[PDB]
């Protein structure tokens, strides 16, 4: 059933890229959240 | 009237708000009758010590030479009982030495004058109680408003400053006798005259009030200053030149260092009393604002506790993963970030933990531990009702202040709802079922919005202590306090026993092995000890620097935001403190913040919440900066007190490593918002204390003036009653004679207490009989009688025994030495044998005999509060226990296991502790023993208990008087008392019992002289070689034979001696086939030679324990036990 | 049948390994916010508002 | 075999749309916290 | 075979649940950093 696992392996690089991505606006929010915290 | 002046000792803190309202024109009807009773000259409320200080009684007003005959008489029995006769004529000329020299005399009188006039104004429905006078004192009593008056002078007093003169009183009455009892005991002299002289001279201080109780403080630091200074060899200290006595109180300096010369131990001693003088009266205003400023305050920046937060954090996770590879041999579920070390990777593939990963504990800062275990959500309920008062809910705020002060005040009315309007205490709350879901009341915890319902607390001050500004404990509602009980039964179970600075501490074979090693280390060069003291411990901790470890461990108990919330609660709790006639503003129902009354949002909660996390805490910063200096170190730990262990380097002399620990710990201490100060912290080579025990080169203080000059509470958890105090003073002996007291002297201080308690209470006509007093402080609660310091068997051995053949080898030798028939013993015992048996209470206690206990008071509480549940509540899971009988069910499988044909009621005690049955009389047990449920429901239900006070003292009066004879108890007065307990359990059960009876030793063992011994003696006994001559100092000094185990009193005279078992030729050492207690026997020789050698004798030969009652030795056998009838359970 | 299963679960593991890394960050941002909101509170009636959504 | 890979393959998409809903979250978020410093 | 299907199942169900409790949860600090703009 090489198939399906085609189609879901085609989602799958896909879910792994878009954690990437999201570790990338992670690190980009916690940059303002230390400025802020370092001055008030 | 209502109940007025209920209390009997001091419970409640010493403020003075009541006074000043008072003396300010109020226009309640008592303050305006209290105002009018005062003279020209009205000293403050604070220097009622001045006043009190003044009182001297005439000469011998009290007829007490009856207690002084009774007393040796007493004595002279138990010492002829044990065999142990050369202890007589040290004993009873200590008594009597104590109870004929005029100074401990006038003390004992003064005690009664105040014990009986607390005895006639409490417990009153007369609101003012006329001129009763002390000695040269006159006492108006208007409500809880004492009015003393000498001649012109006068002072406005509430009713807890007379507790505090009374209770003063019974601790130097206390600490007067005790100081004579234990110096008869020395090699060392008597030491009465210095103890005079301190009381004179602390009572020659004619100084303001707040610098007295400076001086009063100050006075055992101070001493052990003056010891720690002359006394070290490697080590130097300079912890007495920080305090105030040389150029205050010149008198107090030298009398501490003459006693200094004389004995170092005799000063550490004399100045750990710190309740035997006057109580402070609290200065609320600036106290308390100096109370919130101090929760408010911030040392140190945010951001570096955030930092600091996170380091500490890191260490923790290196304790954790070192604990479970050392116990588990596996590590933990871990996360490993981006940017962990390969030696962190390959000793986590092969489960290993290397020496090199504790000195970098910085690569710990990627390791994430994941879920261990869960949460425990539901904890065991013995700990959530007892020992803290607890709030019902927000709305109870307006019941801890006056409405009339609050309307002068502030010109407005409080509002307040008459009703209660909450449950009084937890079982209240349990009676109501709001504790039946506790995961449902801790979900608003665990999201993170607790109620606005449950954001109060009230803070109250702490009784008895010597500080002027106060100390203060908090008062939470329902929610936190189940919440603290969760948090800290999770972190004691799951975190604690990894860590192995704390696994130490909570392990008794390691314990013990530490100070062991400490004792022989420090007096040879090696190892110094440093002490720590925190003067704000638990109000310096802040939300910055918590949050690392608490959410560590939300991640490792799968507890979303749970340990989170206490850090940021807080921040928006309201805080108010209670001290009524001093009430907060209230605006729409809300207390309003004005800096001192009130609080809305702290950054710290209080003194005892969170403490299992700040152990913790308190250990990391040391760890580290310890292990950043290469040192040696092992940390033991005790909340604010903390003493650390630091060995010895073979580079560098201890001195240098003294300043590099002290500078390191300073350094480290500051980072967390908690300054230590150099002037109380000392570093010392001799002196260390651990546990509440003080020792001195290795061995510990003698502490018995100061345990037993501690008053208790007093008729705990009842109406005042006779028994509840002779039980609260029998319970003080054992509790002193288990901290290494000495039995005789807390037997010989028993003795005197409990002739003087009865004298307080009984009339004149029972107290001018000699042989009376002598028989009813010799029967003892086993046989119906009173509760008796003399009567237990655990006071010289440790373990639990059988009190029957002591209490009829006792009884047995009163009649055969002291001039007392049998008669007046079947008067005072008053045998009466019930028809019925009742099991039960024999599976409740495995000695008990059938017979009827007269003196014991109705309990009340037990299943007889009933009514509320009734009427109040419908649902709760505690109403299940309480509405139906589990007497009768307990009765039903009390009369199923009863059909044992080879009966053993140690053997039924435990298939009824296995069962549902008696875990469940535990738990309705749990209920009754209780805090703030007595106070509580004594509270309501006002008259009955004064009334039952009232009963009870008129009953135990004509009981006491009346002459008519019970049971004839001739046969069971003669002959072994082991076949004596035999029979007379068959008389009161109706069956035979085998394998309750101990036999007790001095009737089973004679004590011989070794020259003197008979060769049928010699042929069965265990003898105790000695290996040189044994003379006083040998008691101080440890031998060289190996410590077994015994007591610790005699633990230093058995390592002189040597035991063995050679009684074989008769029985072949009876491994588990008859019944001797090893243990028992030892300490009975050693017994002997301390009663030798404290009376002026010296041993150099052999001793022997011969075998004395041949009936003693009855078989145990593999004796089958066949249930006979079907289990009805 | 090797490439399939065990190439495609190594990548979910991949995908646990980078989810656990996103929870530490976003714990820490977490600690920051609640923290400063807690500093801000003190001295003034502001409600407390959760952090954590709910029970399972 | 193919039922449980098909209903794993939904269970991979629905993964997706859950990080694109968590995308359009976070920027969102960013969206918010960038009136920190005008506030300030 | 199934089981082997059933083990990345789960785990690839799990995450679905943790995307969820980081979404709301950080809807929870929207809310905290909104009353911090109100304060401010
Ligand atoms: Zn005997």
């Amino acid at each position: 059933h090489s198939d399906s696992i085609r189609i879901l392996g085609e989602n799958i690089k896909i879910l792994d890229r878009s954690m990437k991505t999201m570790m990338e606006t992670m690190k980009l929010m916690m940059e303002k959240v230390d400025l802020l915290y370092a001055s008030t | 009237a209502g109940i007025n002046r209920t209390d009997q000792s001091l419970k409640n803190p010493l403020l003075g708000t009541e006074v000043s309202f008072c003396l300010k024109s109020s226009s309640l009807p008592h303050h305006v009758r209290a105002l009018g009773q005062i003279k020209a000259r009205n000293l403050a409320s604070c220097d009622y010590y001045l006043l009190f200080r003044q009182v001297v009684l005439p000469p011998e007003v009290y007829p007490i030479g009856v207690l002084i005959r009774a007393a040796e008489a007493i004595l002279t029995v138990i010492v002829s009982a044990w065999k142990l006769e050369h202890m007589t004529k040290t004993l009873y000329s200590s008594v009597r030495y104590a109870l004929t020299n005029p100074r401990v005399r006038a003390q004992l009188e003064l005690h009664i004058a105040y014990q009986r006039i607390v005895g006639q104004v409490s417990y009153s429905r007369e609101a003012d109680i006329g001129p009763k006078r002390l000695g040269n004192m006159s006492l108006q009593f208007v409500q809880s408003l004492v009015i003393a008056t000498i001649d012109t002078t006068s002072c406005l007093m509430t009713y807890n400053h007379f507790l505090a003169a009374a209770d003063t009183a019974k601790s130097r009455c206390h600490l007067l006798i005790a100081s004579v009892v234990q110096g008869a005991l020395w090699e060392q002299g008597s030491f009465l005259d210095h103890i005079i002289n301190l009381i004179d001279t602390i009572d020659s201080i004619n100084l303001p009030h707040d610098d007295y109780f400076t001086i009063i403080k100050s006075i055992s630091p101070y001493s052990q200053g003056l010891v720690m200074g002359r006394h070290n060899v490697s080590v130097s200290s300079d912890f007495a030149s920080v305090f105030t006595i040389p150029e205050s109180c010149p008198q107090l300096d030298s009398l501490l260092k003459k006693l200094l010369q004389l004995d170092p131990v005799l000063l550490l001693m004399v100045s750990s009393v710190q309740k035997s003088w006057y109580f402070p009266e609290i200065r609320m205003v600036d106290g308390s604002r100096e109370q919130l400023h101090k929760m408010r305050v911030e040392l140190e920046t945010p951001q570096a506790l955030l930092s600091y937060g996170h380091t500490l954090l890191s260490i923790f996770r290196a304790e954790f993963i070192k604990g479970y590879v050392s116990k588990n041999a596996k590590w933990p579920p871990v996360h490993l970030l981006p940017g962990c070390d390969k030696s962190i990777k390959n000793a986590r593939e092969l489960g290993r933990w290397s020496p090199a990963f504790d000195r970098r504990w910085q690569l710990f800062a990627k390791v994430v531990i994941l879920r261990i275990a869960d949460l425990d959500m539901d904890p065991d309920f013995n700990d959530i009702v007892s020992d803290k008062a607890i709030i019902s809910s927000r709305r109870d705020w307006v019941f801890e202040y006056n409405a009339a002060a609050f309307w002068k005040k502030y010109g407005e009315r409080l509002e307040r709802p008459p009703a209660r309007s909450g449950p009084s205490r937890l079982v209240n709350a349990l009676i109501d079922g709001r504790l039946d879901n506790i995961p449902a009341l801790l979900e608003p915890f665990y999201r993170g919005a607790v109620e606005f319902e449950d954001r109060l607390t009230v803070l109250v001050p702490k009784e008895k202590e010597l500080k002027v500004k106060g100390r203060f404990f908090s008062k939470q509602t329902l929610a936190i306090r189940i919440y603290q009980v969760v948090a800290e039964a999770a972190l004691k179970n799951e975190v604690m026993p990894y860590l192995k600075t704390h696994s130490m501490t909570m392990s008794s074979t390691a314990l013990t092995h530490l100070l062991n090693r400490l004792s022989h280390t420090i007096t040879k060069g090696d190892s110094f000890v440093i002490n720590l003291d925190y003067s704000s411990w638990c109000n310096g901790f802040r939300p910055e620097l918590q949050a690392p470890i608490c959410r560590q461990l939300d991640q490792m108990f799968n507890c979303g935001y749970f340990f989170r919330t206490g850090c940021t609660l807080p921040c928006f709790t309201t805080f108010i403190i209670q001290d009524r006639f001093n009430p907060p503003y209230s605006f729409r129902g809300e207390p309003v913040e004005d800096g001192v009354t009130c609080a809305v949002g702290t950054k710290t909660m209080g003194e005892g919440m969170r403490q299992k996390l700040w152990t913790i805490l308190t250990s990391c910063w040391e760890i580290i900066a310890l292990r950043e200096i290469n040192v040696t170190f092992n940390i033991l730990g005790q909340g604010d007190n903390q003493t650390i262990i630091i060995h010895k380097s073979a580079s560098q002399n201890n001195q240098l490593l003294a300043e590099r620990a002290l500078g390191a710990l300073y350094k480290h201490a500051r980072l967390a918002g908690h300054n230590l100060k150099v002037e109380e912290c000392w570093v010392s080579d001799c002196l260390y204390e651990y546990g509440k025990k003080l020792f001195f080169r290795g061995v510990p203080v003698p502490g018995c003036l100061k345990q037993l000059s501690r008053v208790t509470d007093s008729t705990g958890e009842l109406f005042p009653n006779l028994y509840s105090k002779l039980a609260c003073l029998t319970s003080s002996c054992l509790s002193a004679a288990m901290a290494d007291t000495s039995p005789w002297v807390a037997l010989a201080t028993g003795v005197c207490l409990y002739l003087i308690e009865l004298y307080v209470e009984l009339p004149p006509a029972i107290m001018q009989d000699e042989s009376l007093l002598t028989t009813l402080c010799l029967v003892g609660p086993s046989i119906g009688g009173l509760p008796t310091p003399a009567t237990l068997p655990s006071v010289f051995f440790r373990g639990m025994s059988d009190p029957l053949p002591f209490q009829l080898a006792l009884l047995q030798t009163l009649i055969k030495t002291t001039g007392v028939t049998c008669s007046l013993v079947n008067r005072v015992v008053k045998l009466r044998i019930a028809p019925y048996p009742d099991w039960l209470s024999l599976v409740t206690d495995p000695t008990s005999l059938n017979i009827a206990q007269v003196y014991r008071p109705e309990r009340q509480i037990r299943r007889w509060i009933e009514e509320a549940i009734a009427t109040s509540s419908h649902s709760s899971r505690i109403a299940t226990f309480f509405q139906q009988p589990l007497t009768e069910m307990a009765q039903l499988l009390a009369r199923d296991l009863s059909t044992m044909m080879p009966l053993r009621p140690r053997d039924m005690s435990a298939l009824f502790a296995l069962s549902n049955v008696a875990y469940g009389l535990s738990i309705i047990d749990l209920f009754q023993k209780s805090s703030t449920v007595v106070s509580a429901s004594q509270a309501v239900h006002i008259e009955d208990v004064a009334l039952e006070s009232v009963r009870y003292k008129e009953s135990i009066i004509q009981g006491l008087l009346d002459t008519t004879e019970g049971y004839n108890m001739q046969p069971y007065l003669e002959g072994c008392t082991y076949l004596a307990a035999k029979q007379l359990r068959r008389l009161t059960w109706g069956r035979d019992l085998v394998g309750v009876t101990m036999p007790f030793v001095a009737e089973q063992f004679h004590p011989h002289s070794s020259v003197g011994a008979k060769a049928e003696l010699y042929l069965d006994a265990i003898i105790y070689c000695p290996q040189e001559t044994l003379r006083s100092h040998h008691l101080t000094t440890r031998g060289d034979q190996p410590l077994q185990g015994l007591t610790g009193y005699v633990n230093i005279l058995s390592t002189w001696l040597r035991f063995s078992s050679d009684y074989l030729h008769s029985f072949s050492k009876s491994s588990d086939d008859y019944t001797i207690h090893f243990q028992h026997v030892f300490t009975y020789g050693c017994l002997y030679a301390d009663s030798v050698i404290r009376s002026g004798g010296v041993i150099s030969t052999p001793y022997l324990l011969s075998a004395s009652c041949k009936t003693c030795f009855e078989k145990i056998d593999s004796e089958e036990f066949v249930l006979a009838c079907e289990p009805q359970y």
